[PDB]
């Protein structure tokens, strides 16, 4: 357990972290990649604190499976 | 209460009849079972 | 028939006279089940017994329990109630 | 006619009583208001519900009471499975038969006892509580149904957001459905038949609740479990995989898929489903309007397209019913042929009875909901139809080329009947002149089906290859060199594909393209036609417009519907004989100690399924003897209730080949008869109608035709399997 | 949209299942500290088993249970009951005169603070559930062992 | 003769417009309606009360088990004569029923007592049902313990 178990179970928290960067956008104020990504992409973004760790377990699934 | 009345008064009727003339008969047939004919 | 031997004594007298008092006639003048009040004079017994006691207190000893602040200060006891680690 | 008014009105004639069942649950006949119908259909759901209900309630309790399941648990290879029991009257006692376990009942094919073995289940308690809980559901459908129709009923809007009842019905009942089945399977399912398979008797089994509480009896087999703090949240999950497992292929000892795959399925079907949950737009931002999307997609032939379908599909039930017929019948047709070529349940392909019926059973059910799809289609067309308000545009062209579709499929037809039976007929001939080099045979010139030879060559070398964490093949059939025996009897083997194969997959070919032929005209041409340019004045459900123009007999497309199912009988009912002989000659069978196998006519399928005459002689003729020759043992039923069709079924010609106005004049002289004798009754008797006639005509015809079956093949495989 | 109602209504949707929660706010509250008070009026100095089977003692919880809470749902469906001295001339939502003695004193609110000892008192009580269950420890062992080793 | 005050079953409220406590025992009861009609009730009300008739001797039977903590020739004959006396007695009772304030009282009282029997005599075999045992001990003798 120990710093190893608060290392994996933080990065099972930055699984999280990496589709955050997807859409992570920025652009603030400018240019737009914001306003984009809060646009379309983003009706807010804990919700995607919540699509990450949602997708982000599948995306370290199956990138060893890929 | 009219009502239930009638209301068990339809074609249900004819279930309730035969559901009777069933019991009936397979009763009769259970004290006299195998009957090919009226012997008395 | 009905009547024959109290019918059979109230029959329920058969399978349960409830409790009677088991050594019966000797120092009976207490209770049913006997964690005996027993006589009356020395300690009533059936621990019971203890009855507070001192230290090393007997309950019936494997090693465990939980049991009371005695002495002088005691409580939490490590043995029990107390934090782990 | 209680639903309406003016039609409950008073009785004249017999007519109004048939109408009153015929229009029972027409509920767009009787108001006008979609939210009083759509009300109505959503309390109807729920009366249904706790009629199926309350039928699994007497599946279990039968189960526990009236069954064997425990004496067939010990000793599942030579006990037969029987649930419920005749009592002794009028000399029915003989259909109580030897079926082991010291029990007397009719042997049974629903399955049950298989299903149950997979739950876990194991004693008659187990089964009386599931009862009881079944009732109790009952209990709450019906009343739910009340409480939703009279004392508080949705609003219109309430059913019309399809885009949160989407989420919920593939995310709330098939991802957590799938999820907490998921649970059960390796808490109980998997523990509880990992005993059965060591042969530990059921009653020396512990209670499935202590596999859940201490992890200590659930982790000495699957080790996976041992750590209390689980792989899950190190989410390395690759320790999980001694409970689950990629294996596939069928466990040599139960016959079953293995648990071990089930679960894992289970596991990924939820989360599958919980997430495409995640889909349509609803309240809180995150989404999809469908109305949107569906918009966007148009195109160079299609123009505007599907703008608008959006308000067809929320303001039209029949629209919707079709769809939703037109796929879970097609679901329920693949799940026929997925349950069969990879067996699900311990002890089900071994169980050749049951296996044969439910393969029937959901062919037919699968086969008729199809049908019902074409008649809801047909009745949008007439009734809920309107350009000026809900244009499409995808519905027109259609329209508009409509008899362009009508005539090449009418074409496909003719060259696949030819292409199929004609065949056949060349065969039969050549035989009986006495050259079989001539016919189409592997034996002289062979046609054979390569193509799906080749589907099924790299199905068995994908293990490895293009499927690594598959250790074995999906099914059986697609093995190669495997072979598992359950019993002495065969779970499965690889299936062969021959110039008898290629013949009899292009006669569905052709029974399928006809059948949608009828159907499909029917809904196309249901509001016009060339012939009758106002047919959709005349509604969906009325007998013809005369004799004029020649004749105009069944132009309705209700008419169409009656004539596409007797097709659709004709269809199924030579799928279900492809199945019986070809399972039955290449399949089923016993095998020896030295690895011989025997089936059960012994590969006569190859070289006499090519000919009619033997598909008429060495099929039915042949396994007709068991149905023929069941009287005085315990397949009484099926050799009566054989004859009883047969009879049911020639009782339909006599609607099918006439009409009502021979009845009518021949019901006069018997009114004479009964008016001399004061015996004439104020409901004047009519004859049935023209189009009642026709229904009266094809439900008997298909009872008849279908039941007559039913105890063929309950007798066939009963008998020797 | 949970809150918005818009009903006839079976209720789902009007005032009432708030009603409910106002009352539970109570029974939460006698029920939480009138069980602990067996758990630490021991401290100082799963079947389980008292007297007879204590289904015998429910028929008798849910007796006089029923010829109480019964009543009370009448004067809300309709002010009246009279049968028996007896008097609740009280509104509907609260009926202090009669069972309080000599007090009436009610709507600073206290009543937004006992709906809010309410609600806490909920999760406290709802604490004791999932607490004791999941776990196998009560809720009073592990909460002294997490205060003990916290990370 | 109609009066909303009658001691109802559950208070506040209940009130069926055919009850109305012109009839004896009032007590408003009858979800069901099972008499709605007056051809209904006036049925009802003489098979309500033949019944506790016959319940209170009924329970007059249960008298005679405390007084001491069947034929010359069962059944048979004992019934006939029975079927054939109590029938002409029932007879005419039959075709009766197709052809001072202070009585009111009497008749209300005599209902609920009336009522009694049947539940008690009711009561007394649901419970020896299933459980071999009499009840002529049992008001002190099971009041020993729950
Ligand atoms: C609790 C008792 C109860 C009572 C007194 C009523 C009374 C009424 N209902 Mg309600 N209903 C109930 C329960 C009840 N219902 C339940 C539990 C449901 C949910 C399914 C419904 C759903 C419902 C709908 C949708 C409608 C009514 C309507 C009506 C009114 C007309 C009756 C009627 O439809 O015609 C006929 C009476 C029947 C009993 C028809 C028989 C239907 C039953 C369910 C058949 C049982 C299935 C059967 C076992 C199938 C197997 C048959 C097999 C043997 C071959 C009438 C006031 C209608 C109305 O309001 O008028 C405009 C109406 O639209 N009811
Ligand atoms: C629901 C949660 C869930 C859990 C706990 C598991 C757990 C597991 N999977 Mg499954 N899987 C899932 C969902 C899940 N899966 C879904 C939705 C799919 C898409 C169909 C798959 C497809 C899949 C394949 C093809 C394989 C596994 C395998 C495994 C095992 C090895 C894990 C590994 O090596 O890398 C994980 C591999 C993945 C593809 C992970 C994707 C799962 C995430 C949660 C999707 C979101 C492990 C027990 C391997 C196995 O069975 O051993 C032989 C294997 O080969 N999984
Ligand atoms: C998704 C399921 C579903 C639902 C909800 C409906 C609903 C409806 N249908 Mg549809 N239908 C379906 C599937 C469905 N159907 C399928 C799969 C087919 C193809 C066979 C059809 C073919 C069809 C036709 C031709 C018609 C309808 C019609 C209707 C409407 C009213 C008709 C009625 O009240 O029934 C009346 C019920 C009877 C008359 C009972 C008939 C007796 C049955 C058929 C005997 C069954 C035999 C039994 C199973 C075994 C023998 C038992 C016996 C020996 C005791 C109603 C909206 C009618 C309509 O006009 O639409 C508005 C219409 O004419 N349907
Ligand atoms: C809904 C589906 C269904 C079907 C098709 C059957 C069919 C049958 N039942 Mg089952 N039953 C069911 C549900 C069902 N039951 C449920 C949900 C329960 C739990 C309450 C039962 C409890 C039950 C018992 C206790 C018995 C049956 C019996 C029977 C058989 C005798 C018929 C009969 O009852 O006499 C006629 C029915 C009446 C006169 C009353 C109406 C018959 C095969 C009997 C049997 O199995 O024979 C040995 C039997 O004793 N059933
Ligand atoms: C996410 C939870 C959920 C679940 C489990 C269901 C389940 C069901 N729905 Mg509902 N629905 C939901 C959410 C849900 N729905 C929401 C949020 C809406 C609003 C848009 C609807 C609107 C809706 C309509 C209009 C209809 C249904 C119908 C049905 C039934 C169809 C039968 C079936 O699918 O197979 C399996 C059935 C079961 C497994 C029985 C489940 C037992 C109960 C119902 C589950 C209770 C949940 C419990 C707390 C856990 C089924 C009981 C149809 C119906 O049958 O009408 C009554 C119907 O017409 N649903
Ligand atoms: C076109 C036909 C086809 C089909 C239907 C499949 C289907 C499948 N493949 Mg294969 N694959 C294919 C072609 C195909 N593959 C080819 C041409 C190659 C060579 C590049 C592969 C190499 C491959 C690998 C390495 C894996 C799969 C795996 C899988 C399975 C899981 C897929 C998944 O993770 O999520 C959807 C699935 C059954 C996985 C598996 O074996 O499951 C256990 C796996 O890891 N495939
Ligand atoms: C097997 C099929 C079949 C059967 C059973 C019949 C039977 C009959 N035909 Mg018919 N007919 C048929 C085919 C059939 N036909 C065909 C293919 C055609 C060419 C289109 C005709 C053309 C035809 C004509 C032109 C006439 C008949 C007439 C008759 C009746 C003659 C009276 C009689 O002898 O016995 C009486 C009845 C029977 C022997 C059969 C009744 C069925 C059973 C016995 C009734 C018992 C029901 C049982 C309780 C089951 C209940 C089911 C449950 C769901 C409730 C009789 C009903 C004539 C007629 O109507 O005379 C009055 C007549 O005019 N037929
Ligand atoms: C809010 C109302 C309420 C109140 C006032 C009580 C009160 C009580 N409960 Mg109940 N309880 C309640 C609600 C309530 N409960 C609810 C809602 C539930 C359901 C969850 C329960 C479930 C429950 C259980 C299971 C038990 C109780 C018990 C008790 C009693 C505590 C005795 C004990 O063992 O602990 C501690 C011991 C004491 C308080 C004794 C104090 C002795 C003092 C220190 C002096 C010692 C000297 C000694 C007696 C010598 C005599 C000298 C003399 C002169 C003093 C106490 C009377 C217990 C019981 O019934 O007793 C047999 C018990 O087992 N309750
Ligand atoms: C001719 C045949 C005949 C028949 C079948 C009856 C039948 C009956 N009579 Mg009648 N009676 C008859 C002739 C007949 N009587 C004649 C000729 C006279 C003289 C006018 C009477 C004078 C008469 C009187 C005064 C009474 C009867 C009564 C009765 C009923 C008494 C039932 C009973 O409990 O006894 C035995 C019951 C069973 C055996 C069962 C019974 C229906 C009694 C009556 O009306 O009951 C309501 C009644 O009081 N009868
Ligand atoms: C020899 C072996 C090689 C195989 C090739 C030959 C076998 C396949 C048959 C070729 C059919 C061509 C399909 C073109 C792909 C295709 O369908 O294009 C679809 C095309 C696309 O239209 P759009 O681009 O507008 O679509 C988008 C919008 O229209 C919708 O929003 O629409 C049409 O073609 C309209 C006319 C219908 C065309 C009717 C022809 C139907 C063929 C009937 C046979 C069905 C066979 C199914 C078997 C499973």
């Amino acid at each position: 357990d120990f710093i190893g178990s608060s290392t994996n179970v933080i990065m099972v928290a930055s699984t999280t972290l990496m589709l955050f960067a997807g859409r992570f956008g920025l652009a603030p104020s400018a240019n737009r990649k914001a306003t984009a990504g809060l646009k379309l992409e983003a009706r807010g973004d804990p919700a995607g604190f919540t699509l990450a760790d949602t997708l982000a377990c599948g995306t370290v699934g199956h990138i060893i499976g890929v | 209460r009219d009502l239930k009345t009638y209301l068990s008064v339809a074609p249900v009727a004819s279930t309730l009849w035969f559901a009777a003339l069933a019991g009936l008969l397979i009763e009769i047939n259970r004290l006299f079972p195998d009957a090919l004919t009226f012997p008395f | 028939s009905v009547f024959d031997a109290y019918l059979e004594k109230s029959k329920a007298n058969k399978e349960l006279n409830d409790k009677k008092r088991l050594a019966t006639s000797g120092a009976n003048f207490a209770r049913a089940y006997t964690v005996q009040f027993g006589t009356c004079k020395f300690p009533e017994n059936f621990t019971g017994c203890q009855d507070l006691a001192k230290q090393k207190k007997v309950p019936f000893i494997s090693e465990d329990l939980e049991l009371e602040c005695e002495g002088k200060d005691k409580f939490k006891c490590g043995s029990n109630v107390f934090w782990k680690w | 006619g209680h639903f309406s008014r003016t039609i409950a009105k008073g009785p004249d004639t017999t007519t109004w009583i048939w109408n009153l069942h015929a229009d029972a649950h027409d509920f767009d006949s009787h108001t006008s208001d979609l939210e009083e119908i759509s009300r109505k259909v959503f309390s109807a759901h729920f009366g249904q519900l706790s009629i199926i209900f309350l039928w699994l309630s007497g599946m279990y309790f039968h189960g526990a009471r009236f069954s064997n399941y425990e004496a067939w648990l010990n000793d599942p290879t030579h006990i037969r499975p029987s649930a419920q029991v005749v009592w002794p009257i009028v000399g029915q006692e003989i259909l109580n038969g030897d079926v082991g376990g010291g029990f007397r009942g009719i042997q049974i094919t629903s399955g049950f006892f298989q299903i149950w073995r997979a739950s876990g289940i194991t004693s008659e308690l187990q089964l009386y509580c599931t009862a009881i809980g079944a009732l109790v559901f009952a209990g709450l459908m019906l009343f739910a149904g009340w409480f939703h129709y009279h004392k508080a009923a949705p609003k219109l809007a309430w059913f019309q957001d399809v885009e949160s009842m989407l989420n919920h019905h593939l995310a709330g009942l098939l991802g957590l459905g799938s999820l907490s089945w998921a649970r059960h399977q390796v808490h109980v399912s998997l523990p509880i038949n990992q005993f059965l398979n060591a042969g530990v008797d059921p009653k020396e089994i512990p209670l499935p609740h202590e596999f859940i509480l201490n992890r200590d009896l659930l982790a000495q087999l699957y080790p996976s479990f041992a750590e209390g703090a689980t792989p899950f949240f190190t989410l390395n999950w690759s320790k999980y995989a001694d409970f689950l497992t990629f294996r596939g292929g069928l466990d040599p000892l139960t016959g079953g898929l293995w648990l071990t795959d089930i679960a894992h399925h289970h596991l990924a079907i939820a989360i599958l489903f919980l997430i495409a949950g995640h889909m349509y737009r609803t309240n809180w931002g995150i989404g999809h309007g469908i109305k949107d999307i569906l918009e966007a997609h148009k195109g160079p032939f299609t123009g505007q397209g599907h703008k608008g379908l959006y308000e067809i599909l929320t303001t039209s039930w029949h629209a919707q019913l079709s769809i939703n017929l037109a796929m879970l019948g097609s679901l329920t047709i693949v799940v026929a042929q997925h349950m069969y070529s990879m067996p699900p349940y311990p002890y089900l392909a071994t169980d050749y009875a049951t296996q044969l019926s439910l393969f029937t059973h959901h062919m037919w059910i699968g086969g008729f909901l199809i049908v019902g799809a074409a008649a809801h289609a047909a009745i949008f067309m007439v009734r809920d139809y309107d350009p000026t308000t809900r244009y499409n545009d995808l519905l027109d062209r259609v329209l508009r080329h409509r008899d362009a579709i009508i005539s090449h499929l009418n074409w496909v037809c003719i060259f696949l009947g030819f292409h199929s039976f004609g065949l056949y007929i060349h065969n039969d001939t050549m035989s009986a002149l006495g050259r079989p080099q001539d016919m189409f045979s592997d034996t002289a010139i062979q046609l054979q089906p390569v193509f799906a030879q080749w589907i099924q060559n790299t199905h068995a070398l994908a293990p490895g290859t293009t499927a690594p964490g598959a250790t074995a093949s999906t099914s059986l059939t697609w093995g190669g060199g495997d072979l598992v025996a359950v019993g002495n009897k065969v779970a499965l083997l690889p299936i062969p594909l021959g110039t008898a194969d290629f013949l009899v997959h292009h006669i569905h070919a052709f029974t399928i393209h006809v059948t949608v032929l009828i159907l499909l005209k029917g809904v196309l041409f249901a509001r016009s036609s060339r012939l009758i340019p106002d047919k959709a004045n005349l509604g969906f459900r009325f007998p013809c417009d005369g004799p004029g123009r020649g004749g105009t007999c069944q132009v309705s497309a209700w008419d169409h519907v009656f004539l596409g199912l007797f097709w659709m009988y004709n269809s199924i009912s030579v799928v279900i004989f492809h199945f019986s002989w070809k399972m039955q000659s290449d399949v089923w069978g016993s095998i020896n100690d030295q690895g011989v196998v025997t089936h059960i006519t012994g590969g006569n399928f190859a070289q006499s399924s090519i000919t009619i005459n033997g598909w008429l002689r060495d099929f039915l003729w042949a396994q007709a003897s068991q149905v023929i020759q069941s009287y005085g043992s315990s397949l009484s039923a099926y050799g009566l209730f054989f004859l009883g069709a047969h009879f049911v079924w020639a009782f339909s010609l006599m609607f099918l080949f006439s009409g009502r106005g021979y009845w009518q004049e021949l019901i006069e002289s018997i009114v004479w008869a009964h008016n001399k004798l004061k015996v004439a009754p104020a409901t004047q008797p009519r004859a049935l109608s023209i189009v009642q006639g026709r229904a009266v005509g094809v439900t008997h015809y298909l009872l008849g035709g279908i039941a007559t079956t039913w105890a063929f093949f309950l007798a066939r495989i009963i008998a020797v399997g | 949209g949970l809150s918005d109602p818009e009903g006839t209504g079976g209720f789902i949707e009007p005032r009432w299942l708030a009603y409910g929660e106002v009352i539970n706010g109570r029974f939460a509250m006698l029920g939480a500290v009138g069980a602990i008070a067996p758990e630490y009026l021991g401290k100082v100095g799963g079947t389980y088993n008292y007297w007879a089977d204590n289904y015998t003692l429910f028929v008798l919880e849910m007796a006089l249970m029923g010829f109480a809470e019964h009543r009370r749902f009448q004067d809300w469906a309709k002010p009246g009951s009279m049968g028996k001295g007896n008097p609740a001339y009280p509104g509907g939502p609260f009926f202090n005169p009669l069972g309080f003695g000599k007090d009436e004193k009610s709507l600073k609110e206290l009543k937004l603070k006992e709906v809010k000892n309410g609600r806490l008192a909920m999760l406290a009580i709802l604490g004791y559930f999932i607490q004791g269950l999941v776990t196998g420890v009560g809720p009073y062992q592990n909460l002294l062992d997490h205060v003990a080793d916290p990370v | 003769v109609a009066e909303p005050d009658r001691p109802l079953w559950f208070p506040g409220s209940t009130p069926p417009p055919w009850l109305d406590g012109s009839l004896p025992g009032d007590f408003g009861f009858d979800p069901l309606g099972l008499g709605s009609d007056p051809e209904s009730l006036r049925w009802n009300v003489q098979a309500e009360l033949v019944h506790s008739r016959w319940a209170m001797l009924g329970a007059a039977g249960i008298f005679i088990p405390e007084f001491l903590t069947e034929y010359f020739t069962d059944t048979t004959t004992l019934f006939i004569v029975e079927l054939v006396f109590i029938g002409w007695a029932e007879g005419r009772r039959w075709a009766d029923i197709l052809n001072p304030q202070k009585l009111k009282e009497l008749r209300t009282k005599e209902i609920k007592n009336g009522r009694l029997a049947m539940l008690a005599v009711m009561g007394a075999w649901f419970q020896h049902i299933y459980t071999g045992t009499g009840p002529i001990d049992n008001l002190f003798a099971h009041l020993a313990d729950p």
